[PDB]
C-alpha cells in the first residue's frame, strides 16, 4: 500500500537476516524478530512486534521464515516514530522544561513505564546518555544522535 | 336698720358685702391690701401706712399688693382684719355688732379657717350672730332650686358640690385649687411670647383687666388655634394705662382653654367638664339625672364669653346620649353666692341656725363645726 | 502545578481553589490534614500562603532550599514560605512600589518562625550579606525588649503579643538591605490598669518583681510581691508555673544592654514602669463638695523621685482639671470616678509612651547611616506585619470587641483586594464575572463604626451623656437604637429559643469568624482615657529623660476634649488600613494543629475554630471565584498537546487555536471551559484532574517510544 | 471637616466655638461701637472705646438691634472663629421665657443670611446642667442681662416652674455706677459702663450677712480697697462693694418689686412637687458670670437653708467654669450621638419657614 | 425548671413567684408610670412608660395608674406591661417553661377571666394556667379545712365561709371597699388639718401616711373624745421634701371608715356586719365551726387594733355563748400568696391547671367550666 520494497532492500535485509539464521536454517526466533528489524535500523516496540507475532506463532516451532519477516518489516516501514516525536517526548518527563533530565530521573522513567528498560539496559543507556560525565543527559542533543 | 343681716362674701379676690333683703351686694370691692413702696417725700401729705380696695388699687403704681386670702384659705389674719374693718367703717358704715353676719367659705377647707373666722368676729368686731355658709349651697338658693350640681369657680378655688332634694352629699364634692388667679399668673406667661414683660403686683391687676375683656372659651380649641394661626380676625388690640396700644391673638383662648386642660399650668387635675362628670357619677342610687338637668354655674370665672356652650359640649361627650344636659347660667352669676346669701339671712326659717355670742362664751370657736 | 495532581489522593491539592467541593470546610480542614500527616504543611489560596506548625526542626529552612525558590515563580514550585519570600522580593525589585506580608495566626501558631525565617532568606539571598545578617540580628534581638513590654497572658496563652508589630528591612535601587525599620500599632493599653480574670499585666512588672536586685528595687517600691499592687492583682493570676519570670529578666535586661541602651536610660526605664505601679495604689476620698484628694502620701513620696515631676503639681493634676478661656485658666476639681480615670489614664498614658518610646529607641538604631536624600537614586521598603488574631474567650470583653473589630476591618480590606484582585483579571482576559456571593463586612464595620449610629459613637455618647450612666444603659440604648439590624442581638431583641444562649448584660454579633457574645460589664470604665491638658502639662516638666520625650510642649496646643478608647482605636485603626491600601500585602496564615504543643497530632476541632477566625473558606470562596483554573495557552498546550493528535509533536499556528482544537479531542462541555485572551479557564477542577490523568496514561506511550528508539539505536551501536 | 458650632450669644459677652473643644475660642464683649470703619466690634471696640458709642445690640436675652446684631454673627463667624458657616451646623442659646419673634428671626438670619446647613437653638441653664455632669437639679443661671431658673428632674423640665428675673450684670453695672457717685466719682457714658464692669468684675464680693458688713465697713477702713482707672486716677470703694451684689438678693436696692435670687430659687422649688425637692436642694447649679463673686455660693447656702427644711441638705454647685458653662454644656449637646437627629435642616426651614423652631426647640 | 408560678395580681401590689417558695420573690406596686412633662436632656435613654418600683421611684414626673380597680382589670395594655414587667424583669423567667396560678376575687366580671386567659395562652404562652378565689387560698394558708375568711386587699373586701373544703357560694359577701378608698377618704380628711394632697404622686405619699400612723379604735367615740381633750394620740410624718406633717383623730377616722362606711358615703354596712351576715346566711350547725375561725387577710387588715375591735364587735352580734375567734397571722399580708404556694405544689391539684390544649379546644369559656 504505502511503499513496496526495492530488490537492493530485500538484499540488504536478507544480508542482515543471515547472521541470525547462521546455520542455514532459513528461519529466525518469534522475539529474535525484533533483533533483525532493530540491527536493520527499525525502531519497533515490543507490543508492535507481539502483535504481528500473534499471526505466526498460531502452529508453535518458536520461529518465523524470510517471506513473513520481509512482511512484518514491510508492516513497521510505513510508520518510524520520527526525531520531533521523540524529542517532545523527552520534553515531558524533563520536570524543569530546561533541556537536560537526570541520570536518575531518567533511571527513574526508564524502568517505571510502559515496555520497560532492565537495569543492565538503563546502565547500556546511561553509559553513553551521560555523555562527558556530569550526571545530565541533554535530551535534545541525545535524540538527534540516536535518530540519525 | 334694727339688726338687718350682713352679708360679707369675703370672696379671695373680691369682697362682697350688704344687707339680706337688698336685690345685690352694695359694697364690691378688690380684696388687696396694698403698702408703698418708696419712701414719701412730700412732708404736707397725710400719706397712710396701708390702703385696702379701691383706695389700693386706684394707687397700684406706687403700692407692693398682697391679698389675705390665697386659694381660700385665710393666709394672712392681720391684712383680713383690715378689710373687714374696711367693709364695715368704710363701704357699709355701720356697727358690727349691732348687725347679724352671714360669712362664705369653700368646701374642704382648712378646718382653722372658721375658727379663726369666727373667733376675730366675736372677740374683734363682737358680731351678735353669725354663720359660716359654704358657697355652692347660696348659688342654689340663690338660683330658686333645691336640687343642681353648681360649679363655682371664684379667683382662687373652683368647686363642685351636688346638691340633691335639699341634701348635700359630702363624698361626691370635689374641690379644684386653680381658678381666676391662676389664670392671670398664665396670662402673664403667654403674654411674654409677644414680649410683654408683666413682673409688678400691680401689672398682676393690668393682665387680670385683659382676662376680664379679650379672653374667652373657645367652642373647639384645636380648631381655633388653627384658626388663629391662619388669620387675623381673633385678634385684639388693648390699650395699657400709659397709652401702649399691645395686641392678644390665639393667646385670649388659650387662657380659659386651661379650665378645661389643667396640664397648661403644669397640674396634673382633671378639667371642670370632667371633674363636674367625676361629681355626678359619684351620686346615690336615685339621683344623676336630675343633676345632669342642673348644672349651675358660679363665680366670676364663669363669665367668659362660649363658657356655657363648651361646658355642654363637654358633658355631652362623657355623660350617657338620653340625658338632657342642660346648663344654668344667668347674667348675675358673679354675684350668685352674695344674692344666694342674701335669701338664706332673710329666711325666718333660717333664724336658729345663727350661731350667737352667748354660745361662743358656752363653747369655744369649735361651735362652727357643731353648728353648720 | 499539575505535576502534583497524580498524587492528589495521599498529598492533597496543593492550592485549595482545586478542591472540587470547595464550600466544604470539612473538605478544607481534610485537605489540611492529608497534608500535615505527609509533613507538607504549606498550601495556599491563590497566592495566600497558608501554613501548619510541624512542632519539628524539618530541614526545608537550609540554605539548599533558598536557591530553589528564588527567581522562580510561585505556582510553577510546591508552597513554601520562600515562594511567598522571593515573590514578595522580585515584586520590590520591579515594581519599586513598597511591599508587606501580614504573618496572621493564633498565639503559637508559628508566627515568629515565619517572621525569623522570612528574615533569613532575606539576609543568606540579598547583594550585601554582611549588612543583611547585622539588620536581622538587630530585628531579631529586639524581641525580649518587646515582648516583655507588649505581650501578656490571656486565658488562652501565657504570651500572647497585644500590639501589632511591624518591621521593615530597608532597600537600595541595588537591592541592598541598607537598614531596617520598625513600628507599633494598637497597643492594648487597657491592660495597664484592668486584666480579666486568669490574665496578668504586660510581662514586665512581674519580670521586675520576681528578678531584681534588691538595691534596684530599693530605688523604687521594693516590695517583691505583686499583690501588693493595684494593677498586677485585678486579674487574681500573677502568680504562675509556666512562666519563669525570673529568668525572662535576667535575659531582657541583657536584651536591654545588647541593643545599645546605656545604663542610666535602662535606670530611666524602670523608673517609668515603677511610676505605672505606684500610680495604681493611689486612693482618692471625697471632701464635702463631693471633690476628690489623694489620702495617701507613700505612692507620691516615689512618684515624684520617679516620674521626676513636682508632687504639689502632681497631686493637682490627679484632682484638677484644667480649662484654658479668654487667657484665662480654671482649675474644676475632679470627683471620685474623675480622679481614679484621670489617674489610670496617666498610667495607660505613660505605659503606651514609653512603649513607642523603645520602639523610637530601636528604630533609630535600625536606620540607615547614610544620607538616603536626593539626589540619591531611590530607596524602598520591604514589610513584615504581625497584628494579633481573632479572640473568641468563655467571657468577652472591651478588649476582644477592639481586636475583633480591629479583625473584621483587616478581613474587610483583604476580601475588598481579593475580590479586586480577581475581577480584574476577568475583565482583563474577557471572562464574564459569574456573580459570587460573599460575607459583606461592610454591614458590620457599619454597625461598630458608623458615625452617630454604630457601636462606637453609642458607646462614645455613654462616655459623654449627664447623669449617672452604666454598661446596663449603654446596652438599653442599642437594643433602642441598633434594633433592626441583621447581624446585631441582645436578650431583650432575641427569640425566646435563641435567649437561652444569651444573657442580660450581653449583646452578639454576628462577625465573619462567626458570633461572638460581648459582656457589657465595664465596656465604660475601659472607654475612658480623661487625660486632661493639665496631667499632659505636668509630665511634659519631668527631669526623667523618657517622659520629657514622650511628653512634648506641642501636644499642649489641642482645644479638644479627651478622645475615648473606641475612639482612639478606630482613628488609630483607619490609619493601620490606609498603611495597608498603599502598600501590596503578600499574606501567610498560621494554623496550630493541637494545643499540647505536640509533632504529628493534628486536632480538628481546634483546627476548625483557626480556619474561621482566619476567614480561610471566605478566602476561598472570593479566589475561586467562577473557575478553578486558569492558565496561558502556551503553558497548557505544551503540557497536554501529547493527548490531541493535530497538536503533538508541535502545533500549526497560534496556541489558543491549538487549544481549541485539543479540549474538543478532550471533549470538554461548553460550560466546562472558557476561552479568554490568552488564557484558558476551566470551571470545575474534575476536567482538570481527568486532563491530568489522561497525560499520566499517555506518559506510557511516550516512554514506549523513547524505549523503542533506544532499543533500535543499540544494536546500530554494539555491531558493524 | 462638618463639625457643629456651639455659640452663647447672651447680653454682655459672646461664646463661641466648636462642639469638640474643652472650652470656646472666640470670647468677646457682644458690642458695636459707632464713632462719636463705620463700625467696630467686640475687642477692637472694646479697645478704642474713647472714640465710641458703645451699644449693646442684646438687653434682657432680647435682640433689640437686628443690623447690628448681624454684625456680631459676622465677626464670630469670619474674625473669631475664621470659617464659613455654610459648612458648620450650629447651636444657638437662649433665655427660657423670650418673646417668640427672637427665635423667628434668629432662625431666619442663620438660614438666609448664613445660609447654615441645619441649626438649632437651646435653652441657657438647660445646657448648664450638661457641663455640670447632671440631669436632676434647679439651675440659676444669671448672666448680663437675665438671671433665671429651670428646675429639671430625669431630664424631664418642669415648664410650669421656670422662673425669670429681668435683673442681671448690667442691672448691677448700672447700680455700681449710681452707688459710686456718693463718692463724687462721675461715670455716665458708654465706654465708662465698661470701667466700672471692670471695677465689679474686681472688687465685688457677697457679703455673708450684709447688715453685719455694713456695720463693719461704718467701724473701721478694713473692706475699702483700691483702683487705678487708665488715666491713673485712683478710686477708693468700700462699702460700695457689696452693695452691688447685695442687689441680687435685694432687687429693692434697684426699685424692682421681685424676690430676691434666693426666694426665686426657693419658688421654683416649691412650684415643682414634693417628690422633687429633695433632689433639687441637693443640685442648685449655678452658672454665667453674675455667679462669680465671692461669697456668692455660700450666700446662697445660708439664704436656702433659712427657707427650707431643716431636715433637708441644701447643696450649692458652683463650678470654677461657671462662666463658660453655658457654652460647655452646648458642646456637650451638639457632641452627642442622639442629638444629631434633633437638627432643624434647611430643607424643614423650606416647608415650615421661620415658625420651625417652636415646633423642633 | 419546671415549677408552678403563682401571680396575686391583687388591686394594689402583684405579688409573685415560684409554688414551693415560703413568700414572694416579685412584692411591687400594680402601677404603669408615664410621663407628664416636657423631656429636655437629650441622650437621657428615657423609657416611654415604668412600671412597678421604677414608676414609685420616678414619682414626681409620672402620672401614676393602676390598671386594676376594685379587683376589675379596667386597662389591659397597662396590664399586659405590668405581667411582661413581672415575668421578664423581677422574676427573669420565660413564662412558656411554666404553668401560672393566677389569683382573683368573688362576684367579679366573667370578662375579667376570659381575659386573664386569653392573655397567659395568647400572649405569654403558658403551657397550662388556673385562676383561684384569693380568699379560699387565704384560708388554705392557714393550714385549715374550715373558716370564714375576710379578706381585704387594695380594691375589694370579700368574706367567704368554707365548710369542711366546700365554699357556701350563696354566703359568699363582698364590698367594694378597701385599702385605696381608704387612702382616698385619708386625702379628704388630711384637708382638715390644711394639708393638700391631689396628685397621683401624693396618693402614694398619703397611703404611706396611712400604713405607717393609722389604727383602729376599740370604741370609737372613746378615741374621738381622747384626741377632741389631749395630745396624747397625735403623731408626725416627715414629707419627702421634710416638711413635717402632724394627725390625731385622722389617724383612727380613716381605719373607722372599714366598720362605718357611710363616712365614704356608703350604705352598706361594716367588715364586722358584712362577716356576721355571712356567717348567719350560712346553715345553723356550721355556724358555731365559722365563729371559731374567722381568717383575716390582705394588707387592709394590717391596723393595730382591728383583731380586737372586730372580736369586740362580732361578740356583740353573736349569741353570748359562741367562742368567737379571729385569727390574724403576723403574715396576713401574704396568706393569699401562702395558700397559693401550697395549693399549687399539691399532687392532688396537678391535674386541675386548664391546659392550653384544653383551651383551643374550647377558647376562653374554659374557665369558667373549670374554676
Ligand atoms: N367678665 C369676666 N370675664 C372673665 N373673668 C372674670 C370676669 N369677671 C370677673 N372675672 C374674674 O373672676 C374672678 C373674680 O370672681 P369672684 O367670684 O368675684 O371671685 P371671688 O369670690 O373668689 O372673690 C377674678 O379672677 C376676675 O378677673
Ligand atoms: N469675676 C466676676 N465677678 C463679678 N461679675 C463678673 C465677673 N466676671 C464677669 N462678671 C459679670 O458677668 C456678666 C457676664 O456674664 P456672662 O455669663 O458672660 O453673661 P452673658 O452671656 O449674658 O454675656 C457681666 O455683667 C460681667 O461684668
Ligand atoms: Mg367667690
Ligand atoms: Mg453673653
Ligand atoms: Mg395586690
Amino acid at each position: 500500500m504505502a511503499d513496496q520494497l526495492t530488490e537492493e532492500q530485500i538484499a540488504e535485509f536478507k544480508e542482515a537476516f543471515s547472521l541470525f539464521d547462521k546455520d542455514g536454517d532459513g528461519t529466525i526466533t518469534t522475539k529474535e524478530l525484533g533483533t533483525v528489524m532493530r540491527s536493520l535500523g527499525q525502531n519497533p516496540t515490543e507490543a508492535e512486534l507481539q502483535d504481528m507475532i500473534n499471526e505466526v506463532d498460531a502452529d508453535g516451532n518458536g520461529t518465523i521464515d524470510f517471506p513473513e519477516f520481509l512482511t512484518m518489516m514491510a508492516r513497521k516501514m510505513k510508520d518510524t516514530d520520527s526525531e520531533e516525536e521523540i524529542r517532545e517526548a523527552f520534553r515531558v518527563f524533563d520536570k524543569d522544561g530546561n533541556g537536560y533530565i537526570s541520570a536518575a530521573e531518567l533511571r527513574h522513567v526508564m524502568t517505571n513505564l510502559g515496555e520497560k528498560l532492565t537495569d543492565e539496559e538503563v546502565d547500556e543507556m546511561i553509559r553513553e546518555a551521560d555523555i562527558d560525565g556530569d550526571g545530565q543527559v541533554n535530551y535534545e542533543e541525545f535524540v538527534q544522535m540516536m535518530t540519525a | 336698720d334694727e339688726t338687718t343681716a350682713l352679708v360679707c362674701d369675703n370672696g379671695s379676690g373680691l369682697v362682697k358685702a350688704g344687707f339680706a333683703g337688698d336685690d345685690a351686694p352694695r359694697a364690691v370691692f378688690p380684696s388687696i391690701v396694698g403698702r408703698p413702696r418708696h419712701q414719701g417725700v412730700m412732708v404736707g401729705m397725710g400719706q397712710k401706712d396701708s390702703y385696702v380696695g379701691d383706695e389700693a388699687q386706684s394707687k397700684r403704681g406706687i403700692l407692693t399688693l398682697k391679698y389675705p386670702i390665697e386659694h381660700g384659705i385665710i393666709t394672712n389674719w392681720d391684712d383680713m382684719e383690715k378689710i373687714w374693718h374696711h367693709t364695715f367703717y368704710n363701704e357699709l358704715r355701720v356697727a358690727p355688732e349691732e348687725h347679724p353676719t352671714l360669712l362664705t367659705e369653700a368646701p374642704l377647707n382648712p378646718k382653722a379657717n372658721r375658727e379663726k373666722m369666727t373667733q376675730i368676729m366675736f372677740e374683734t368686731f363682737n358680731v351678735p350672730a353669725m354663720y359660716v355658709a359654704i358657697q355652692a349651697v347660696l348659688s342654689l338658693y340663690a338660683s330658686g332650686r333645691t336640687t343642681g350640681i353648681v360649679l363655682d369657680s371664684g379667683d382662687g378655688v373652683t368647686h363642685n358640690v351636688p346638691i340633691y332634694e335639699g341634701y348635700a352629699l359630702p363624698h361626691a364634692i370635689m374641690r379644684l385649687d386653680l381658678a381666676g388667679r391662676d389664670l392671670t399668673d398664665y396670662l402673664m406667661k403667654i403674654l411674654t411670647e409677644r414680649g410683654y414683660s408683666f413682673v409688678t403686683t400691680a401689672e398682676r391687676e393690668i393682665v387680670r383687666d385683659i382676662k376680664e375683656k379679650l379672653c374667652y372659651v373657645a367652642l373647639d380649641f384645636e380648631n381655633e388655634m388653627a384658626t388663629a394661626a391662619s388669620s387675623s380676625s381673633l385678634e385684639k388690640s388693648y390699650e395699657l394705662p400709659d397709652g401702649q396700644v399691645i395686641t392678644i391673638g390665639n393667646e385670649r383662648f388659650r387662657c380659659p382653654e386651661t379650665l378645661f386642660q389643667p396640664s397648661f399650668i403644669g397640674m396634673e387635675s382633671a378639667g371642670i367638664h370632667e371633674t363636674t362628670y367625676n361629681s355626678i357619677m359619684k351620686c346615690d342610687i336615685d339621683i344623676r339625672k336630675d343633676l345632669y338637668a342642673n348644672n349651675v354655674m358660679s363665680g366670676g370665672t364663669t363669665m367668659y364669653p362660649g363658657i356655657a356652650d363648651r361646658m355642654q359640649k363637654e358633658i355631652t361627650a362623657l355623660a350617657p346620649s338620653t340625658m338632657k344636659i342642660k346648663i344654668i347660667a344667668p347674667p348675675e352669676r358673679k354675684y350668685s353666692v352674695w344674692i344666694g346669701g342674701s335669701i338664706l339671712a332673710s329666711l325666718s326659717t333660717f333664724q336658729q341656725m345663727w350661731i350667737t355670742k352667748q354660745e361662743y362664751d358656752e363653747a369655744g370657736p369649735s361651735i362652727v363645726h357643731r353648728k353648720c | 502545578m499539575e505535576s502534583a495532581l497524580t498524587a492528589r489522593d495521599r498529598v492533597g491539592v496543593q492550592d485549595f481553589v482545586l478542591l472540587e467541593n470547595f464550600t466544604s470546610e470539612a473538605a478544607f480542614i481534610e485537605n489540611l490534614r492529608r497534608r500535615f500527616r505527609e509533613n507538607l504543611i504549606y498550601t495556599y489560596i491563590g497566592p495566600v500562603l497558608v501554613s501548619v506548625n510541624p512542632y519539628r526542626d524539618l530541614q526545608i529552612y537550609s540554605r539548599q532550599h533558598m536557591e530553589r525558590y528564588r527567581g522562580v515563580s510561585f505556582y510553577e514550585v510546591p508552597p513554601h514560605l520562600f515562594a511567598v519570600a522571593d515573590t514578595v522580593y522580585r515584586a520590590l525589585r520591579t515594581e519599586r512600589r513598597d511591599q508587606a506580608v501580614m504573618i496572621s495566626g493564633e498565639s503559637g501558631a508559628g508566627k515568629t518562625e515565619a517572621t525569623k525565617r522570612l528574615l533569613q532568606f532575606y539576609a543568606e539571598t540579598c547583594p550585601a550579606p554582611e549588612r543583611g545578617g547585622a539588620v536581622r540580628d538587630r530585628l531579631l534581638q529586639s524581641n525580649p525588649v518587646l515582648e516583655a513590654f507588649g505581650n501578656a497572658k490571656t486565658l488562652r496563652n501565657d504570651n500572647s503579643s497585644r500590639f501589632g508589630k511591624y518591621m521593615d528591612v530597608q532597600f537600595d535601587f541595588k537591592g541592598a538591605p541598607v537598614g531596617g525599620h520598625i513600628l507599633s500599632y494598637l497597643l492594648e493599653k487597657s491592660r495597664v490598669v484592668h486584666q480579666n480574670h486568669g490574665e496578668r499585666n504586660f510581662h514586665v512588672f512581674y519580670q521586675l518583681l520576681e528578678g531584681g536586685e534588691e538595691e534596684t528595687l530599693r530605688r523604687l517600691g521594693l516590695e517583691r510581691n505583686p499583690q501588693s499592687y493595684l494593677y498586677l492583682v485585678k486579674g487574681q493570676c500573677a502568680k504562675v508555673s509556666s512562666i519563669n519570670d525570673k529568668s525572662d529578666w535576667k535575659v531582657m535586661r541583657k536584651a536591654l544592654s545588647v541593643i545599645d541602651f546605656t545604663e542610666d536610660e535602662v535606670e530611666d526605664l524602670l523608673s517609668i514602669v515603677a511610676s505605672v505601679l505606684h500610680l495604681g495604689n493611689i486612693h482618692f476620698a471625697a471632701d464635702e463638695d463631693s471633690n476628690a484628694q489623694v489620702t495617701t502620701e507613700n505612692q507620691l513620696k516615689y512618684l515624684t523621685r520617679l516620674l521626676g515631676v513636682e508632687g504639689t503639681t502632681l497631686r493637682e493634676a490627679l484632682t484638677h482639671r484644667k480649662i484654658i478661656a479668654k487667657g484665662e485658666e480654671l482649675l474644676s476639681p475632679l470627683n471620685l470616678e474623675q480622679a481614679a480615670y484621670a489617674r489610670d489614664a496617666l498610667a495607660k498614658a505613660v505605659y503606651s509612651r514609653t512603649f513607642t518610646w523603645l520602639v523610637r529607641k530601636i528604630n533609630r538604631s535600625l536606620a540607615s547611616k547614610d544620607a538616603e536624600s536626593p539626589s540619591w537614586r531611590s530607596t524602598t521598603v520591604l514589610g513584615l506585619l504581625d497584628i494579633y488574631g481573632f479572640e473568641v474567650f468563655q467571657h468577652n470583653s472591651f478588649e476582644q470587641f477592639c481586636i475583633n473589630y480591629c479583625n473584621e476591618k483587616l478581613q474587610q480590606l483583604f476580601i475588598e483586594l481579593t475580590l479586586k484582585s480577581e475581577q480584574e483579571e476577568y475583565e482583563a482576559e474577557g471572562i464574564a464575572w459569574e456573580p459570587v456571593q460573599y460575607f459583606n463586612n461592610k454591614i458590620i464595620c457599619d454597625l461598630v463604626e458608623e458615625k452617630f449610629k454604630g457601636i462606637i459613637s453609642i458607646l462614645d455618647e455613654e462616655c459623654l451623656r449627664p447623669g449617672e450612666a452604666t454598661d446596663l444603659t449603654f446596652l438599653e440604648k442599642l437594643e433602642d437604637t441598633v434594633k433592626p439590624h441583621p447581624h446585631f442581638l441582645t436578650h431583650k431583641l432575641a427569640d425566646q429559643k435563641t435567649r437561652k444562649s444569651l444573657d442580660r448584660g450581653e449583646f452578639r454579633l454576628l462577625h465573619y469568624a462567626g458570633e461572638v457574645t460581648y459582656s457589657v460589664t465595664g465596656f465604660l470604665d475601659k472607654n475612658n482615657d480623661l487625660l486632661f491638658r493639665n496631667l499632659k502639662e505636668t509630665m511634659c516638666s519631668s527631669m526623667n529623660p523618657i517622659m520629657a520625650q514622650c511628653f512634648d510642649k506641642s501636644e499642649l496646643s489641642d482645644k479638644k476634649r479627651p478622645e475615648t478608647v473606641a475612639t482612639q482605636f478606630k482613628m488609630s485603626l483607619l490609619q493601620l488600613v490606609e498603611i495597608l491600601r498603599s502598600k501590596e500585602p503578600a499574606y501567610i496564615r498560621c494554623i496550630k494543629p493541637n494545643d499540647a504543643k505536640q509533632p504529628g497530632r493534628f486536632d480538628e476541632v481546634l483546627i476548625r475554630h483557626q480556619v474561621k477566625y482566619l476567614g480561610l473558606m471566605e478566602n476561598l470562596r472570593v479566589r475561586r471565584a467562577g473557575f478553578a483554573y486558569r492558565r496561558k495557552y502556551e503553558a497548557f498546550l505544551q503540557r497536554y498537546k501529547s493527548l490531541c493528535p493535530e497538536t503533538w509533536p508541535m502545533w500549526a499556528g497560534r496556541p489558543q487555536d491549538g487549544v481549541a482544537v485539543l479540549v474538543r479531542h478532550l471533549g470538554y462541555k461548553p460550560e466546562e471551559y472558557k476561552m479568554g485572551r490568552t488564557k484558558i479557564f476551566i470551571r470545575f477542577p474534575k476536567t482538570l484532574f481527568a486532563t491530568e490523568d489522561s497525560l499520566e496514561v499517555r506518559r506510557q506511550s511516550l516512554a514506549t517510544k523513547i524505549q523503542a528508539a533506544w532499543r533500535g539505536f543499540h544494536w546500530r551501536q554494539k555491531f558493524l
